[PDB]
């Protein structure tokens, strides 16, 4: 659990 | 291979492993307490005094108490799933609650020799939980010695049954066959409980809802003047005396709003928790009212005589609020102590007619005090608090000459059930045909002698063991000599 | 991840022009994932030891 | 749960001495049914008396979860072979397939 | 389910129901065709030692 | 014959001391019904078996030497294949994988089965393959139809016409009221209910005519009707050198011959299995699974109007469920209802049940046999049962009362596990000396859990799944509930036999259990016993004797079905504040917690006659049970109301007998009979607090000292014929005494045992060259039993517009004073005039078999053989019941599912 | 043997031909709405000042 920190890039394959 | 399996979807009996199994327990040991130490179980040695009348409203079931009729009372009252009242009740009651204190104080010692608290937090935590559990040990075990062990000036008794007391059980279990303990191994015991317990609990009175060392004090003081020791009642009673202040208003309607409401009340030394959906119960028998409406109808089923009335004097808060000008609508008397409480209704306006049990109060301990300064011979001490008290509830008592005093402990404790034990100790007889009935109510009002004349020392005033114990136990002495 | 599992095949010749047979099996499993992989949170993965 | 049925007849012959044939068809029928039932309950006090019909009764309830999926495949083949003398082997092969 | 133009339920009060469009659908979705052209050639050696 | 008798290899059956009943596998064969105990009503000799429903989904109540105890059960153990089942799971077995079965009844037999064989064991077996060069291949298949057993109680209901000029005469539908006032305009001017409705306000009068007063109506027809039953199954058995093999594939469908339904259907699978592997050591494996679907009919026992057997005799007949053609018109009319009564396949249609059961067993050994005389086995199986269970109530209804519907899944699981090892050495010190000796050990475990969820508000019949429901006030709460138990045993057992003419044998177990008491954990069972051949010592040879053995046996055992949690005392809610949790004990317990202790002595005496044609058994048995759980009322210190402890003793004498006989008068010709007998006495013996009498509240029994538990109820005198009130007799007061007004101070022991002391069965068979012809038969006499639906149908005020018996119709009157039933101003009571003599006598099966002859199959290889059969089952029944079944039932009568009458045809190619 | 597999809780989409169809679409309307006009979705010109 926690605090979600951003800037991912989404995955695709 | 262990093969222990535990059932799923609740807990059993055993020694605890963490706190909050600990506080939980105790929760609900004091809600099995609310209902054991209730007002409607103290009625029917309330009625066995010489202040009530049966009515034509009665079916013969508050006549076998006020009548005295020994052979109803050989063998009365039923506790099983249906109903629990009368002796039987009694006795089952307090017995549970015994049995169920002993269950929690050896577990909350094991678990605490065992080593399975945390910090030290839930340790002092626990150590004061064990001291309140002793406490209603002690409580138990003096609320059946009250009524089923005979007092020291009895006449006439069983043979072997005069210094005997209840069966004294120290451990949890339900299938017990025992005998008799004798009367001073039970107050030893209990005097060894509230000492063990007085050392333990904090000074100041962390709740009102749970026991403190006040209440212990208070209780060890109410033990110590009906065991007929004046000497310790009164430096036990002088601790909680300082602590609770009394009533102040002007009007009588001033102290019905006070004295019913149980929050605002600043007398109270140990309550139970009631509210409007848990813990409320309406304790109608000596008054017998009903929610008509808007507004209270009164039918009941005894009412008093007519020097209870001629003991209040007219310029008192008490006959306005204790006794009730209330019957036929307006006719002479009942009594009214336990009638509602307004902030446990559901409505606003619609009586249900709900009360919370009340364990404990400072009246009780002012009056013990001056009893104990009057008879151990320093009388300076008992005239403040008498009238101190007098002046707080109304009119002031002019000179204490014993039966002031007297006076002034029937006027307080009315409704009660601490009437049957004074009569025992000042040594009153019943004289119950003797007094007449009041002027207002002669129609309604019954006239019947006693079924059993009570004189001093007779073996009724104290109850009779029932009649499913007795019959399984051999080992069980009888009281009565019948 | 833990299983026990079991499997009896079965072959057999019953007569000139027949010929059965059967494969059973079965298990007992019991799985859990980390289900918290994948994403990032505070103090989570090799993103937390990182 | 998952069901499969697959029924074929296989005739194989020597045309010639040194021509072999085979001839096989056959039939395939795949089916798939699944359900999740699942409920919930909150609000409990103390982890011996953890029973999912022990919960809070007012607006600790909740609304439970459902999921259902199936598909079927029917399907029908045919496949031929010839073998030449020992050394030349042709194959030849016809399906129909269908799904849900 | 992924031809289908679809509808479930999607409530408002807790008096009665409401529906909202979940899919658009496809009526003419169909197989995916796959053709393939394979050209091999396995040869031994040395007693078939390669 | 040789039987296994608990553990290790099986000695023999006549050397045996332990009174083993053995069935073979043609009284477990074709069989039309799921429970396979059924089939053993009237074979075995002093067990008794009782089923209380025509349901397809009912399990049999068997019992053995009577009933033992007082609070707990009395079901024997089921083994099947070494490892305890439940009757249930026995039901998805497909009886034609069992060899044979052992009924193991007395304490030499069972008590190496201890705490758990008190009441009994049942020993179940199943093929294995016997080796041939050639596997065999066997094709059974069957059909049938069930329909009700008798229509004969519906034979003294009243008509339309009497049903209506009696409630217009008894002043039910008013004062002034007459007929053709009251049939002309208020009852069949009731289609101003139909006219409410779309569905039906343009079929009232042309299709639907819902109150017909001219012919009456079938209301057996419309709620029984004729229901058909199938089967088939196929199995490859074989063998080789070591191997041995049993593999099988079969189907079974039921359905219940009422409207509600009620069917069972079950697609199963068996393969066996044991190999050799070499000099040492010997595989096996039994697998077993099933999935099989149940429904139940459960508005049976249950009092409803229009529904089942009360719903057939009760309900009036000028009411039509039916529409012109002759179908059921999904609808009828009640007069005085809100909404039209919907008829049974309609209410069927809008409840949709269902029910997946999936059943998996699977056993294996190991077995080494080292040093030629020691062998050592390993067995181990699990059984696992994952069912799941759907209900449904359907939305947009306009016969019901909301139009929201409704949805309810469970899911449930259970596994059970067992291991048991096992060492045994059987030598000889001498010749004329043999010693085999047994030890071994034991663990069970069992583990349920039930998960469950329902939801509400639905609005249509497509969009109904679980989590598209209204939220709010209609949610509820889940369920879920948990049980587990688990033993331990370690066992022992020692054979010894002089020359061959004494055995002795000595047994011993210890076992220990979760259910016990928390202070005696572990239990002591032990076993001695001993067979004498005298017909091989005394009387060497004689000319009309062939056999004469003797036998004697002592054992104890116990009844270890008491609760999963019993002994502990249990902690519950009790909360003080609205915020936290309170707790407190609840139940109490008892640390001490037995396990129903019983000993057991046995002497039996068996024969044989002429060539060991004529074979008769005779057996005596003292069982005595001490140590009863009952649920006892407590003293007042206690602060509980009961405790459930062990008090209380019983004891069982009896004696049964049992008899076969070959009657030949040529060469293909062969007649053979055989019967049963069993008397038991029950008789109570101790109670618990000094007591001498206690009557368990809301049961009607009494148990006293000195006799069986008995009935409790007030005796009937009949009626005054000067004023027609009823009469009752007072207990006491013997002159008797008769008084008019009933209280509840007037009921007594009435002398009518509860438990059916006389239980037996007979049996004829023919068999002239292939073609042969079987009948059995089976009867309980001693038995009595509650007619609940004579409250009813008989009934003189109240319940008063509903169809009554025919002898209504002479009430006492001023006018008729010469009748014996009352006036009809009074209600009923439950007094002895409802006990009605339930003994009975039924054909319980017919057969007719014809195998085809061997000349038939010349020129062939493929097929081997074949046979055709057809039966009947409960053909005939002889009884003076006067409620629709004597059987169904059991202590009451109530709203009953009656047993069904069976017509099957079957075939059987083994090619 | 028919292919034919229809999803659970769900229905299709049709033309409206009753009243209780059009509440029940109006309705499912509204709680669309109330997962869109939220003021989950205006934080981010919120933030933005
Ligand atoms: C539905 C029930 C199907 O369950 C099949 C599972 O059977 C269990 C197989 O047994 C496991 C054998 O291995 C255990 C040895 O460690
Ligand atoms: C003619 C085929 C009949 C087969 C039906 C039997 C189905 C029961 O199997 C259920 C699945 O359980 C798997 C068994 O696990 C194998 C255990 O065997 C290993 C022991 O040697
Ligand atoms: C866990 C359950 C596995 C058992 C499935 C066995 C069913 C196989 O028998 C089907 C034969 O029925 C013939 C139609
Ligand atoms: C062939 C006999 C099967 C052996 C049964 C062993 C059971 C093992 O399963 C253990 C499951 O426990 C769950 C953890």
């Amino acid at each position: 659990s926690g605090a979600t920190t951003a800037t991912t890039t989404t995955s695709n394959s | 291979c262990e093969l222990d399996r535990d059932p799923e979807g609740k807990d059993f009996q055993q020694p605890y492993t963490s706190f909050v199994q600990t506080k939980q327990n105790r929760d609900g040991l004091y809600a099995l307490l609310r209902n054991t130490e209730n007002p409607r179980m103290h009625f029917y040695q309330e009625l066995q005094s010489d202040m009530y009348c049966t009515t034509i409203t009665d079916g013969n079931s508050l006549a076998p108490f006020v009548n005295w009729d020994l052979g109803i009372l050989n063998d009365h009252g039923r506790a099983d799933e249906d109903e629990v009242s009368g002796i039987a009740g009694y006795y089952f009651v307090y017995n549970r609650l015994n049995q169920q204190a002993n269950a929690f104080v050896n577990n909350t010692e094991a678990a605490l020799q065992n080593q399975v608290y945390k910090n030290s937090t839930e340790i002092a935590n626990a150590k004061s939980f064990l001291a309140e559990g002793k406490v209603l040990q002690a409580l138990a075990i003096w609320r059946l010695m009250d009524r089923f062990s005979f007092h020291e000036s009895v006449t006439e008794v069983n043979s072997g049954a005069k210094d005997l007391g209840v069966i004294l059980l120290k451990e949890y279990n339900p299938g017990y066959i025992g005998p008799r303990a004798t009367k001073a191994q039970c107050y030893d015991y209990i005097l060894s409980r509230l000492s063990e317990a007085i050392e333990v609990l904090p000074e100041n009175r962390e709740s009102v809802l749970y026991v403190s060392r006040d209440y212990a004090y208070a209780l060890r003081a109410r033990i110590y003047l009906a065991l007929g020791e004046y000497g310790k009642a009164a430096a036990d009673a002088k601790m909680v005396v300082d602590k609770y202040p009394l009533i102040g208003a002007a009007d009588a309607s001033e102290f019905e709003n006070i004295y019913r409401s149980d929050a605002n009340n600043p007398e109270i030394i140990f309550r139970g928790f009631a509210s409007a959906t848990l813990g409320s119960f309406t304790a109608t028998t000596l008054n017998g009212a009903a929610p008509a409406g808007k507004d209270i109808k009164y039918n009941p089923s005894a009412v008093p005589f007519q020097w209870v009335v001629d003991l209040y004097e007219n310029e008192d808060f008490r006959k306005s609020v204790y006794i009730a000008k209330v019957v036929k609508k307006d006719k002479g008397y009942l009594v009214n102590k336990f009638l509602e409480d307004k902030a446990y209704r559901d409505v606003q306006d619609k009586p249900n007619l709900k009360v919370g049990a009340r364990y404990f109060s400072v009246a009780e301990v002012y009056l013990i005090l001056v009893e104990s300064a009057l008879q151990t011979g320093d009388t300076p001490t008992a005239e403040k608090y008498l009238k101190a008290l007098s002046k707080a509830r109304g009119a002031e008592v002019s000179v204490v000459n014993m039966e002031a005093l007297q006076a002034e402990r029937t006027r307080e404790l009315i409704g009660e059930g601490s009437r049957l034990r004074d009569m025992v100790r000042w040594s009153i007889p019943n004289n119950h045909d003797a007094f007449e009935t009041q002027p207002g109510l002669e129609g309604f009002a019954n006239t019947t002698p006693l079924k059993a004349q009570a004189p001093v020392g007779f073996y009724a005033y104290t109850w009779e063991f029932p009649q499913r114990d007795r019959q399984t136990n051999p080992q069980l002495i009888k009281n009565w000599p019948i | 991840f833990k299983r026990y599992s079991g499997r009896l095949n079965f072959e057999s010749r019953i007569n000139e022009w027949l010929k059965v047979g059967a494969n059973l099996s079965g298990a007992i499993a019991n799985r859990r994932s980390a289900d918290y992989f994948g994403k990032y949170y505070m103090g989570s993965g090799t993103f937390g030891v990182l | 749960v998952s069901k499969s049925f697959t029924n074929t007849a296989e005739y194989k012959f020597s045309i010639d001495e040194k021509h072999d044939l085979t001839a096989l068809m056959g039939h395939e029928y795949i089916e798939y049914e699944g359900d999740v039932i699942g409920a919930s309950s909150k609000g409990f006090e103390s982890d011996k008396l953890m029973l999912l019909s022990q919960g809070k009764t007012g607006n600790s309830l909740s609304l439970p979860e459902h999921r259902v999926a199936e598909y079927a495949y029917l399907s029908f083949f045919s496949r031929f072979n010839y073998g030449f003398d020992k050394w030349m082997y042709i194959d030849f092969s016809v399906r129909n397939d269908q799904s849900s | 389910y992924n031809h289908q133009a679809l509808v479930t339920v999607n409530n408002y009060t807790e008096d009665a129901m409401g529906l909202s469009i979940s899919t658009a659908g496809n009526p003419d979705l169909s197989w995916e065709k796959q053709s393939q052209f394979n050209f091999g050639l396995a040869a031994g050696a040395f007693n078939n030692r390669l | 014959q040789v039987v296994v008798l608990g553990y290790g290899t099986g000695q023999k059956l006549s050397t045996v001391s332990g009174s083993v009943a053995k069935v073979s596998s043609e009284k477990l064969a074709e069989k039309p019904v799921a429970n396979i105990m059924d089939a053993l009503q009237g074979q075995v000799a002093g067990m008794q078996v009782m089923t209380t429903s025509g349901d397809p989904t009912a399990v049999a109540s068997v019992e053995i030497h009577g009933t033992g105890s007082l609070g707990a059960s009395s079901a024997p153990l089921y083994i099947v294949d070494g490892m305890q089942t439940s009757l249930d799971v026995v039901a998805t077995m497909n009886p034609n994988d069992f060899e044979s079965m052992s009924v193991l009844k007395d304490a030499s037999a069972t008590s190496i089965y201890g705490a758990r064989a008190a009441n009994g064991v049942v020993f179940i077996q199943t093929k294995k393959g016997k080796m041939s060069e050639r596997g065999r291949i066997t094709f059974n298949a069957s059909y049938g139809i069930s329909q009700i057993l008798n229509t004969k109680p519906l034979d003294n209901m009243m008509t339309g016409d009497e049903l209506l000029d009696f409630q217009v005469k008894a002043g039910f539908w008013g004062n002034n009221q007459t007929v053709q006032k009251v049939k002309d305009m208020i009852l069949a001017g009731a289609e101003d209910l139909y006219g409410n409705y779309d569905s039906l306000k343009d079929e009232y009068g042309k299709t639907l005519f819902p109150v017909d007063f001219n012919h009456d109506a079938d209301w057996l027809k419309a709620l029984f009707k004729t229901a058909p039953t199938s089967q088939g199954d196929i199995s490859f058995s074989g063998g080789s050198q070591g191997t041995s093999y049993y593999a099988s594939i079969g189907y079974f469908d039921q359905e219940g011959m009422a409207r509600e339904p009620a069917n069972f259907k079950r697609y199963s699978g068996r393969l066996n299995f044991e190999s050799r592997i070499n000099e040492w050591l010997k595989v096996g494996a039994n697998l077993s699974g099933a999935i099989a679907n149940r429904r139940s009919a459960d508005y049976f026992g249950k009092y409803y109007m229009g529904s089942g057997t009360f719903g057939v005799l009760t309900m009036p007949r000028y009411y039509n469920p039916f529409d012109v053609n002759g179908d059921l018109a999904d609808v009828y009319y009640m007069y005085g209802a809100t909404r039209p009564s919907m008829t049974e396949p309609y209410f069927a249609k809008m409840r949709p049940f269902s029910s997946e059961s999936h059943q998996a067993n699977v056993n294996g050994f190991a077995q080494i046999t080292p040093i030629k005389g020691l062998t050592l086995k390993a067995q181990a199986g699990v059984d696992i049962t994952n069912t799941r269970t759907s209900s449904k109530r359907m939305p947009n209804n306009p016969y019901d009362s909301t139009p929201l519907g409704e949805r309810r899944e469970r899911a449930y699981r259970d596994v059970s596990k067992s291991f048991t090892n096992t060492a045994e050495y059987k030598f000889s010190i001498d010749e004329k000396h043999d010693l085999t000796a047994l030890m071994g050990h034991e663990y069970i475990e069992y583990e349920g859990d039930v998960i469950g969820a329902s939801s509400k508000g639905f609005e249509s019949d497509k969009l109904m799944l679980l989590s598209q429901g209204k939220t709010g006030n209609s949610l509820s709460l889940p369920e879920h509930r948990v049980a587990e138990y688990a033993y331990l045993s370690f066992f022992s057992r020692f054979n010894y036999g002089f020359d061959k003419w004494m055995y002795i044998d000595f047994s011993v177990r210890n076992d220990q259990s979760s259910r016990f008491g928390s202070n005696n954990r572990s239990a002591w069972f032990y076993s001695v016993g001993g067979m004498f051949d005298i017909y091989n010592k005394f009387i060497q040879e004689s000319n009309w004797l062939s056999d004469l053995r003797l036998k004697m046996s002592y054992g104890t055992t116990g009844n270890s079905e008491i609760g999963n949690y019993n002994h502990q005392a249990l902690v519950t809610v009790n909360n003080y504040t609205e915020d936290a949790m309170g707790l407190s004990i609840s139940t109490a317990g008892n640390p001490d917690l037995s396990w129903e202790k019983q000993s057991q002595f046995n002497f039996g005496l068996a024969a044989g006659a002429f060539n060991n044609r004529l074979s008769a058994e005779v057996d005596f048995y003292v069982r005595t049970t001490n140590d009863m759980l009952i649920d006892v009322p407590m003293p007042y210190i206690s602060g509980f109301f009961s405790q459930y402890q062990n008090v209380g003793s019983m004891k069982n004498t009896g004696v049964d007998l049992s008899l076969k006989g070959t009657i030949y008068q040529n060469k293909d010709w062969n007649v053979y009979a055989s019967a049963n007998f069993n008397y038991n006495r029950q008789e109570i013996t101790k109670l618990f607090f000094g007591l001498n009498k206690y009557m368990l509240p809301n049961t009607g029994t009494i148990w006293e000292i000195g006799y069986p538990n008995s009935f409790y109820m007030a005796e009937y005198a009949g009626i005054d014929k000067k004023t027609g009130k009823q009469l009752w007799y007072v207990p006491g007061q013997v002159d008797k005494v008769t008084t008019s007004q009933y209280s509840a101070d007037l009921e007594t022991r009435i002398d009518k045992s509860v438990t059916p002391p006389i239980t037996g069965g007979f049996s004829l068979g023919a068999s002239w060259k292939g073609l042969s012809l079987d009948a059995d038969f089976a009867y309980i006499v001693g038995k009595w039993m509650i007619n609940n639906d004579r409250y009813f149908t008989e009934n003189g005020g109240g319940l008063m517009q509903l169809n009554k018996d025919k002898m209504l119709l002479n009430a006492w009157t001023e006018d008729n004073k010469e009748t014996d039933v009352p006036k009809l101003g009074q209600s009923p009571q439950f007094d002895t005039h409802l006990l009605e003599n339930a003994s009975f006598l039924r054909l319980k099966n017919l057969k007719l078999t014809y195998v085809l002859p061997n000349s038939l199959f010349a020129g062939q290889n493929v097929i081997g053989g074949a046979r055709v059969y057809l039966m009947a089952r409960n053909l005939l029944t002889v009884t003076k019941y006067k409620g629709f079944d004597p059987e169904a039932g059991g202590n009451v009568g109530k709203n009953q599912y009656p047993n069904s009458k069976q017509y099957v045809a079957g075939i059987q190619l083994s090619f």
